[PDB]
């Protein structure tokens, strides 16, 4: 899939 | 013949950290407000069909964390503009330059500065595929990092980074929030266009090429600008129009090569090959410098 | 097959350090940090002393006040001159508050860094080159500097002096010791013959690895000795032991031995690319060392 590239956790 | 980034200090001076809750991106501070993607507010239950006016009402000023360095800045409001969060701050960055906002079109190159939470990790320039796709180096984090262009004294933004499409190149948005091309920042399936190859900056390369010395490739003939974008097309080329045949006047004139000429030597060197050789160090067409690059680089 | 590109190092540390120097009808770049500017010594050379200069000569016939060196709008006052080397070294009667943490360093061929292209003192573009075996630089002004940056110190490696009549260039480090036999006079000088930095190429194919283009990838495994007699058939520097290790951490994160990504190199040697590509280029890349493969791969900032 896509990915948002912010930084999740 | 390098592939020449612009000096990223104005840049550097503008980047900071942002996070809400426990999602963090790079924002651009320029004045008093902060430009950041606006799925700093998504949370990884918010990844497919987030509804970003409602995830947005539920913050208050408080929950945005920007940290320039090590000092924490005071968020005063916040707004959403298309898919940027712009959040007016209580300190003017002292490090803001002259700047405007641009956007740009297919074909188009700028200079990215990659950052990871708020610091530079590295600049390269690339250009804006036909696809409205960039071929970059960006990672978890990257998020926020932008494109640009100092022409004269003058930072142009014209791209902030958001997401990776499935094989790997990313898409993004003007600095007012609208994406390039059709994508959304939504992680539900979206894939990008065929990618082709951008003719007039392969034909301003060629003639870079001319200009550096060589001329093993060019051949006796001419083409009109109809056969040449048939021909071209079956190597998956954008077509070339009246107006990039317009840009490409004054290397033409430089070189005494007619534009129409060059292009006869393109779709040549289509159908030949390198036959072991190589222009200005590449083994391909080279097609990720514009008419405007090579004047300004030679 | 396209996340990995050509990366320089953020320019924004150096940018502050660069300043216009000027004596008579010379003006080229120098370098602020301090209370010193740094810039070649053949800025007191006219274009007819270059052809044959006295440097010694020509310096002691200079004042302090022959020099002009603008920071932007700012006119620096010379206090002193002297030199060291190749290197014109111009005192100042004020410490630049821009000076980063730095050092100064003397690379090895094969070894990479950004260049900061500067014209009349003003920063102009950055662009990442390697030391090339014969220890040129394939390039795009006199004065403007290499560098490497390792956390907040900026290690300045190269200063820009001369082009090359195939259009390469020379420099010194920034002690003012050339790299390479050339030498800061006008005069017939030319690079020798170029070879290609293994271990780079290697570090390369592990890039395209951890990014995914995989289709140079064997069975076979090689020895040192045996690749070694193929390296120099092709014009490849021998690889020796110690490039083996610094390739142990992409070797690890990859899963993939050094002398096993070998026998692809040596593969693809003997038989090309057979119209493949490998991270979107027909040649294989020689100017990414190991380290510069795993700060673009891991996102290391600065
Ligand atoms: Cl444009
Ligand atoms: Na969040
Ligand atoms: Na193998």
């Amino acid at each position: 899939e896509p990915r948002l590239q912010a930084n999740f956790t | 013949f390098r592939k020449m980034a612009f000096p990223s200090g104005k840049v550097e001076g503008c980047m900071v950290q942002v996070t809400c809750g426990t999602t963090t991106l790079n924002g651009l501070w320029l004045d008093d407000v902060v430009y950041c993607p606006r799925h700093v507010i998504c949370t990884s239950e918010d990844m497919l069909n987030p509804n970003y006016e409602d995830l947005l009402i539920r913050k208050s000023n408080h929950n945005f964390l920007v940290q320039a360095g090590n000092v924490q800045l005071r968020v005063i409001g916040h707004s959403m503009q298309n898919c940027v969060l712009k959040l007016k701050v209580d300190t003017a960055n002292p490090k803001t330059p002259k700047y405007k906002f641009v956007r740009i079109q297919p074909g188009q190159t700028f200079s990215v500065l990659a950052c990871y939470n708020g610091s530079p990790s590295g600049v390269y320039q690339c250009a804006m595929r036909p696809n409205f796709t960039i071929k970059g180096s960006f990672l978890n984090g990257s998020a926020g990092s932008v494109g640009f262009n100092i022409d004269y004294d003058c930072v142009s933004f014209c791209y902030m980074h958001h997401m990776e499409l499935p094989t790997g190149v990313h898409a993004g948005t003007d600095l007012e929030g609208n994406f390039y091309g059709p994508f959304v920042d939504r992680q539900t399936a979206q894939a990008a266009g065929t990618d082709t190859t951008i003719t007039v900056n392969v034909l301003a390369w060629l003639y870079a090429a001319v200009i550096n010395g060589d001329r093993w490739f060019l051949n006796r003939f001419t083409t009109t600008l109809n056969d040449f974008n048939l021909v071209a097309m079956k190597y998956n080329y954008e077509p070339l129009t009246q107006d990039h045949v317009d840009i490409l006047g004054p290397l033409s004139a430089q070189t005494g090569i007619a534009v129409l000429d060059m292009c006869a030597s393109l779709k040549e060197l289509l159908q030949n090959g390198m036959n072991g050789r190589t222009i200005l160090g590449s083994a391909l067409l080279e097609d990720e410098f514009t008419p405007f690059d090579v004047v300004r680089q030679c």
